[PDB]
């Protein structure tokens, strides 16, 4: 319809191929009366603002409206949440301060913006803390506002997981920290994960207190919400490197492909509530001297483009576009994990130390450990479907599967191992007290020096690849030869079955 | 040196109050240079030019803090919003003096917004202070209004955390709709009377009429409700005896707006002491950055501790809330608004005048009308509850026993297993036999009636989790228990970790374990080996959803049958008994006397000769409830006579 | 706030509470066991006594260390020394259940039966080990 795409911004970016995004595209043109007006912005201030909105209802009787932005204010989605509470405009948000996430809205508003919950933000931080079996954690939150909603969606989620999350105290906080009182909260954390909920003023300051008590080994684990990601560029240099956050902000959907699904839902709704009832658009008159159909009950079910953009009783997204970052020792954002309709996609499901948060970091206790798969010994089998856990006698593992043979990518699909060398592994690591990176071989059998190269496990030993193969192994002369061994633990020679 | 203070007020005569306390603020605080300004602006019908006179007002003004103090005359919804909003984006702080919503202590929608009156989620507290004069502990709370009501409830979940007893049930629903009877018909099943509401004027009278329509003025009923239920025309249809609070001085608002001025002269003048300090320029020219000492001064007014005051002594917590408030508790005597309390923050004193109550005389409400009736839901055990049609009417024959002794049979309610299958009529039916006299033997015991009826799938219950969201939830007789359709299991049920967690249990009225039905070939229980890796010539299973299934998931070494036998469960037991009859099967996992039982009907069918997971039959159980100790004292006196082996003379010893 | 230490009473019993002397040559209970005490009167005259340090294993002992290692709680244990489990005899309790009533002893681990007298004045656990009452012949 009568639709305005708004861009407040301070890179410049035409206008015109916003006036192009509709014209190829509606190839089943439903309504009658559409057109779009581009507008370029770069005050944010609410007089302008709402001055310019109501001369865009002056403007032809526009209906629907869009508004991005590249800055942090995000009480400009406040501004807009308010206007259309009272002019009855279904307003859109894209990217910036126009899609920060407010919690509670209002029947007569009919703003909605592009972006996930903190519900929806927790889901995905705890889908994360699932996919890599960290089941023993704690929680250290602050007086920032929107903690008591957080520690009650974990509260709930803990208590309806069968992961059995052996969760640690609910650490807050009371003033700017004393370092006398509240060092008293932070010294009972001996957990490894972490998860943080702090605003980015304070959180600079508790990770240095962190660091300064020794909180940011490459045991722990750091992993925030989008409250402190926020600008890419600005990384103080207190951030562990480790850290683990999750954003919306994709760098492979710009602010044209928002504005591109925007205009599609907003089509589609015209193009969906027109086959009910016609005359659908009316627009106040004026906003100076003050409705039965509308779009705020009808936005539920939406689909553009293959894309299900589909929103929320309370204003959020169905299936919406996260991103899981990391930081790295280069000191940048790395964009890692994408996302399903509903579950995770790692890019590595190899996880591996992020040890250098700085040169002070001298330990080691990981170990590259391959093993190969021997019926009563190590047996591989699928993760259970109904729990997305290893069961507890299994330890998780990954395995090099390529589909098929010509390709040489494959793909590290998590798997459980079991059996007799299984819990010699689990009692050796409780005994020396050590970590490891359990994996599967895919160069094929146990050893053979193939015109002097050796395969599978002795190949991964000798050539380093692999710290020691804990897995079932014979010894003969010369894998004694190429490699050293411990002391046996079974009389294994050899026989012949028969009848 | 000048400071700006901006006001958003109503009349006129406030105004010059306002500028009167602008000019009492400047009496006694110093011979310093600094000055205070008044400037005051006026209503408007619509709250987009109340944004824009505001805004236009004073990004020209630079102001500091803004006072609003909006009297709803037409619409009672919303009207300080858009000053808040206007000066949250700069973060400019703005104090609120005459609303109370809750969706304002809420600071994810508003930025720096504070307010020296109480809300009414914080009623909740003293609400909470109702619980420990008259020793209640089983509360029933219904929530009308969906805008700031979850937000009381929630207050109220959190202040029952620290005795961690929960409400009885909380029942929520949407304003402006009428037919609201069920909701009242849910309230009243339950052995509570306790009565908490919170709501606006409108749907109050409506439940006001509609608890009246259904006897909910009576004796035992404890109704108490807020400030939006004691006015308007929910006052007129108000039930008499209602509790109610009511803000001391909450319209008061000459030395409301004099307190309030007090505090941001003392956070003024505690601001001039401290360094750096900024002034929110005219916003409207090009500045899209806050004000730099934004939280700096919010923090100022948070920590900002006060003991003078005309109202009382004012002081915000850490959601910026008044703290401390003095409350009126009224009472309605007989369409009379009556004071009978007062309320410091901490505790409550009543006034010389009695507590006229709803009901009768002056006696206080013992809330808990316990129920002499308990709901009782089984499943259809074979050796444990028989399940007959009736003969003729809705009766059952008079059986006798080898000894002449009537089987004491009740009428129960059967539904059928497939209700899409078939015309599925759910008509009651007879029930007797083993649990069936005991039961009947505990209703002898203690003076109670009972309403036995069945599950409506045969499963006992497994904690199964729901596809939206991976959410945990139960089913069958559980599922039937939590959701309070029932309240005593009195059935065949298995004693493990993970129902004692959530239920509570009796001593086990029956000891026994499990073991394996077979047809006769040894297979010598659970450590045969070659059961281990079982293939299609070891075809045995167990009930789905049954205790087995999660005693065999939860011993990992056990996995593989576990993994086995998920391909193979069926509904029932009996159904099982017929196929293994046919040799459909080859073995099956279930308890120890059922199988005996089996074996005394059919002598092809054969128990194992081991045992395993020595566990007991005992009564299922609510929560907290005063059927827990009486209960197992006369289970336990059943155990010391010989009546349970009176009962295993009926079945469970009884041949064949 | 110290609330764990938790004061428990046995009953000597052949199949459950093996007590036994420490060792004289090492002074030491073998790790398998438990430490407890022992009320002796030295002399029947007055009634002077010591506790002597002995040690307990079985199966009650066993099911106490996995609920000490379970639940992670300190248990202090000893012996009663007012002789059986416990009847009420002109309305005094004694045994087991008197310690439990008498407030000396928190819960009772040691092996104990269950009748409708016990369960009014103390309140049991959930059975762990299907014992009733049984007749021995030849
Ligand atoms: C102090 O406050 C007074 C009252 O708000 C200010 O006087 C107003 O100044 C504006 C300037 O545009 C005039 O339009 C109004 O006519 C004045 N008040 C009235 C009569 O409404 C005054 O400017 C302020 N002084 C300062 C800067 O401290
Ligand atoms: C409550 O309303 C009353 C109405 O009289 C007000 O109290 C008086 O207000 C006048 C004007 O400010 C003062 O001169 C008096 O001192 C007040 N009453 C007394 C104590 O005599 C006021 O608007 C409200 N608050 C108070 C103070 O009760
Ligand atoms: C409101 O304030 C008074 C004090 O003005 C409170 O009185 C104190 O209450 C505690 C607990 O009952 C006593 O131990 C103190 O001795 C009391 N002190 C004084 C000076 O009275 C009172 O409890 C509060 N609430 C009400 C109205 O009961
Ligand atoms: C459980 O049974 C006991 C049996 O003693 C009941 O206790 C008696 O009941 C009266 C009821 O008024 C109580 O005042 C006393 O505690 C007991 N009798 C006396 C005089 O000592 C108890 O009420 C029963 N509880 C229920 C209802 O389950
Ligand atoms: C800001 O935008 C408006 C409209 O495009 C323009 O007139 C103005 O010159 C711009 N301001 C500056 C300083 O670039
Ligand atoms: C949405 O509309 C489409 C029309 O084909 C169809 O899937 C269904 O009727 C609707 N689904 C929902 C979720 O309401
Ligand atoms: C969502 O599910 C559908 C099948 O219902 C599938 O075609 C689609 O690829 C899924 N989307 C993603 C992001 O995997
Ligand atoms: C491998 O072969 C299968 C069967 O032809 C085929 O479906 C699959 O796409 C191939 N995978 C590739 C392209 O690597
Ligand atoms: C290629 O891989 C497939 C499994 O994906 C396997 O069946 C086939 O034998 C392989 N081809 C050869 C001969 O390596
Ligand atoms: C609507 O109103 C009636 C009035 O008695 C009420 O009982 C019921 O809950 C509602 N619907 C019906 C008629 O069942
Ligand atoms: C209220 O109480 C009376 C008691 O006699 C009974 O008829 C019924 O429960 C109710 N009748 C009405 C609606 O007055
Ligand atoms: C306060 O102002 C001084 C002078 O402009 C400045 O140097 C200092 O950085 C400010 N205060 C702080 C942040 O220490
Ligand atoms: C409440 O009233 C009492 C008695 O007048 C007074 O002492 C107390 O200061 C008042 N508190 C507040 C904060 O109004
Ligand atoms: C329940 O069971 C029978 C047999 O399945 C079925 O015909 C009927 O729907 C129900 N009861 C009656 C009335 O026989
Ligand atoms: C039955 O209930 C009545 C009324 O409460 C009471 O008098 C009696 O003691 C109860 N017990 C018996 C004898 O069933
Ligand atoms: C959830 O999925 C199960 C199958 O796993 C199905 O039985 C059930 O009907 C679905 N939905 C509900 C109502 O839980
Ligand atoms: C018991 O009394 C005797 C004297 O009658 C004394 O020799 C002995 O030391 C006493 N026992 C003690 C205190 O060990
Ligand atoms: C009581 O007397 C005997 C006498 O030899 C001796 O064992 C000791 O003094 C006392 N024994 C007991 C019962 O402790």
């Amino acid at each position: 319809l009568n639709i305005a795409v708004l861009l407040g911004h301070s890179h410049d970016v035409t206008e015109r191929e916003l006036r192009n995004l509709w014209g190829p595209e509606q190839a089943t043109g439903l309504p009658l009366d559409v057109n779009v007006v581009a507008l370029l912005m770069n005050r944010t201030d609410p007089k302008s603002l709402i001055t310019h909105v109501c001369d865009l209802m002056s403007g032809a009787r526009i209906h629907g409206l869009v508004f991005g932005d590249d800055t942090d204010q995000e009480a400009v989605a406040q501004m807009l949440d308010f206007i259309s509470s009272q002019t009855f405009i279904p307003i859109l948000g894209i990217s910036g301060g126009a899609s920060m996430i407010m919690a509670d809205k209002d029947p007569t508003s009919t703003f909605f913006q592009f972006g996930a919950s903190i519900q929806q933000q927790a889901t995905v931080m705890l889908k994360i803390m699932q996919d890599y079996d960290w089941h023993v954690f704690s929680l250290v939150t602050t007086i920032f506002p929107g903690y008591r909603d957080f520690i009650s969606f974990i509260k709930t989620t803990v208590d309806n997981s069968f992961v059995g999350w052996d969760m640690q105290n609910v650490i807050t906080l009371d003033t700017s920290f004393e370092d006398a009182k509240t060092q008293v909260q932070l010294k009972k954390i001996h957990s490894s994960v972490i998860l943080l909920y702090c605003s980015k003023d304070e959180a600079v300051l508790i990770l240095s207190e962190a660091r300064s008590l020794g909180l940011t080994g490459y045991d722990f684990f750091w992993i925030v919400p989008s409250l402190v990601s926020g600008n890419t560029e600005l990384i103080p240099k207190e951030f562990p490197s480790g850290l683990i956050s999750v954003s919306y902000d994709d760098w492979d959907y710009s602010l044209e492909a928002r504005v591109r699904d925007g205009l599609g839902i907003l089509t589609t709704a015209a193009s969906s509530m027109l086959e009910k009832f016609s005359y659908i658009p009316e627009a106040k008159a004026s906003c100076y001297g003050q409705p039965l159909h509308t779009l705020h009950q009808f936005m539920v079910n939406v689909t553009w483009d293959g894309k299900d953009l589909s929103f929320t009783e309370e204003g959020y997204q169905v299936h919406p576009r996260l991103v899981v970052i990391v930081l790295n020792k280069d000191r940048e954002w790395e964009k890692v994990g994408k996302w399903e309709n509903q579950t995770l996609s790692l890019r590595h499901a190899v996880w591996p130390r992020y040890k250098s948060f700085s040169d002070c970091e001298p330990d080691d206790n990981h170990l590259s450990i391959v093993t190969l798969e021997e019926a009563p010994f190590v047996i591989v089998e699928d993760i259970d479907p109904l729990t997305e856990t290893c069961v507890r006698n299994t330890v998780p593992c990954r395995k090099f599967v390529k589909i098929n043979n010509s390709t040489n990518e494959g793909m590290n699909v998590k798997k459980c191992c079991k059996g007799f060398c299984i819990d010699i592994l689990k009692k050796l690591s409780r005994t020396v007290k050590f970590t490891y990176d359990l994996y599967l071989v895919t160069n094929g059998k146990h050893g053979k020096k193939v015109n002097n190269v050796w395969n599978g496990m002795i190949g991964e030993v000798v050539y380093q690849r692999a710290v020691m193969a804990v897995g079932s192994l014979t010894i003969n002369e010369e894998r004694s030869e190429v490699v050293d061994f411990s002391v046996p633990f079974v009389e294994t020679g050899i026989s012949v079955m028969v009848s | 040196k000048i400071v700006n203070i901006g006001a958003v007020l109503s009349t006129r005569k406030h105004e010059q109050m306002f500028r009167e306390a602008v000019n009492q603020a400047n009496k006694r605080h110093g011979s310093w240079k600094i000055q205070l300004n008044a400037t005051s602006v006026t209503h408007k019908p619509n709250a987009i030019q109340m944004a824009l006179s505001v805004c236009e007002d004073l990004i020209s003004s630079q102001v500091y803090a803004i006072l609003v103090s909006h009297p709803p005359t037409p619409n009672d919804h919303f009207t300080p919003t858009p000053v808040s909003y206007t000066a949250g984006f700069y973060r400019i702080p703005v104090l609120g003096l005459t609303t109370r919503m809750s969706i304002y202590s809420d600071k994810s929608i508003h930025l720096s917004f504070l307010r020296t009156v109480p809300p009414y989620s914080h009623q909740s507290s003293v609400w909470f202070e109702m619980m420990r004069v008259y020793n209640w502990n089983h509360i029933i709370l219904l929530v009308s209004d969906d805008h700031e009501g979850r937000a009381a409830q929630k207050r109220l979940e959190t202040l029952l955390e620290e005795r961690e007893s929960k409400a009885e049930k909380v029942l929520q629903f949407d304003p402006g709709t009428k037919n609201v009877t069920a909701l009242l018909m849910e309230a009243r099943e339950l052995e509570a009377r306790v009565i908490i509401l919170s709501a606006s004027e409108d749907d109050a009278a409506t439940v006001y009429r509609a608890a009246a329509m259904l006897n909910m003025t009576g004796s035992g009923y404890v109704w108490l409700v807020g400030e939006r239920e004691i006015s308007g025309n929910a006052l007129r249809y108000a039930p008499d005896g209602i509790i109610g609070l009511q803000l001391i001085n909450g319209k008061n608002e000459s030395a409301h707006i004099s307190d309030a001025v007090g505090v941001v002269a003392q956070a003024v003048h505690e601001l001039l002491e401290k360094e750096n300090i900024t002034d929110p320029p005219r916003g409207c020219v090009g500045n899209t950055n806050i004000w730099k000492t934004g939280p700096l001064f919010k923090r100022v007014l948070m920590s900002s501790k006060y003991a003078d005051g005309v109202t009382g002594r004012v002081e915000f917590n850490e959601d910026g809330d008044r703290k401390f408030a003095n409350y009126s508790i009224m009472n309605l005597q007989n369409r009379k608004l009556v004071q009978v309390g007062i309320y410091n923050g901490t505790h409550v004193i009543p006034n010389d005048r009695k507590i006229i109550w709803p009901g009768g005389e002056t006696e206080k409400p013992r809330g808990y009308q316990m129920s002499t009736r308990l709901k009782i839901v089984t499943i259809h055990q074979e050796p444990f509850v028989y399940v007959k049609p009736t003969m003729s009417d809705g009766t059952c024959k008079e059986e006798f026993t080898v000894n002449g002794d009537p089987v004491k049979k009740v009428i129960c309610t059967g539904p059928n297993d497939t209700s899409p299958g078939s015309p599925r009529h759910t008509v009651p039916q007879c029930c007797y036999g083993f649990c069936i006299d005991l039961l009947i033997k505990l209703a002898r015991t203690m003076n109670f009636t009972y309403e036995v009826h069945l599950v409506a799938d045969g499963k006992f219950g497994t904690q199964e989790r729901v596809n939206n969201s991976n959410k945990k939830e139960w089913n069958g007789m559980m599922g039937e228990l939590l959701s309070g359709q029932a309240d005593m299991i009195v059935a065949p049920l298995t004693i493990n970790n993970e129902r004692a967690q959530y239920i509570e249990f009796s001593k086990p009225f029956k000891y026994q374990g499990l073991t394996i039905l077979v047809k006769k070939e040894r297979i010598t229980g659970i450590n045969d080996p070659r059961l281990r890796n079982p293939s299609d010539k070891f075809i045995y299973a167990t009930v789905k959803q049954s205790s087995v299934d999660i005693y065999f998931r939860r011993q990992v070494e056990l996995s593989t049958m576990y993994r086995h036998m998920e391909k193979h469960n069926y509904e029932s037991a009996a159904e099982a008994i017929q196929a293994v009859r046919d040799n459909k099967l080859h073995a099956f996992i279930w308890d120890s006397a059922v199988l005996e039982f089996e074996a005394s009907q059919k002598c092809d069918l054969v128990t194992t000769g081991e045992l395993f997971f020595r566990s007991g039959f005992g009564i299922g159980m609510r929560k907290d409830s005063p059927w827990k100790q009486n209960v197992s004292l006369s289970i336990l006196k059943s155990h010391e006579n010989g009546f349970m082996e009176d009962l295993d003379k009926t079945w469970v010893r009884y041949q064949e | 706030p110290d609330d764990n230490h938790l004061s428990i009473v046995t009953l000597e019993e052949a199949p459950f509470v093996i007590v036994e002397d420490i060792d004289p040559l090492t002074e030491t209970c073998v790790r398998n066991t438990v430490p407890c005490r022992k009320f002796v009167k030295i002399n029947n005259s007055t009634n002077e006594g010591m506790n002597v340090k002995k040690c307990c294993k079985g199966f009650c002992i066993d099911i106490l260390k996995k609920l000490s290692r379970t639940v992670k709680f300190t248990y202090d244990l000893y012996l009663v020394t007012n002789g059986k489990h416990g009847k009420k005899v002109n309305n005094v309790w004694n045994g087991m259940i008197g310690e439990v009533v008498y407030q000396r002893a928190v819960m009772a681990v040691g092996s104990l039966t269950i009748n409708e007298e016990r369960s009014e004045v103390v309140d049991f656990s959930v059975p762990f080990v299907e014992t009733g009452i049984s007749v021995m012949v030849s």
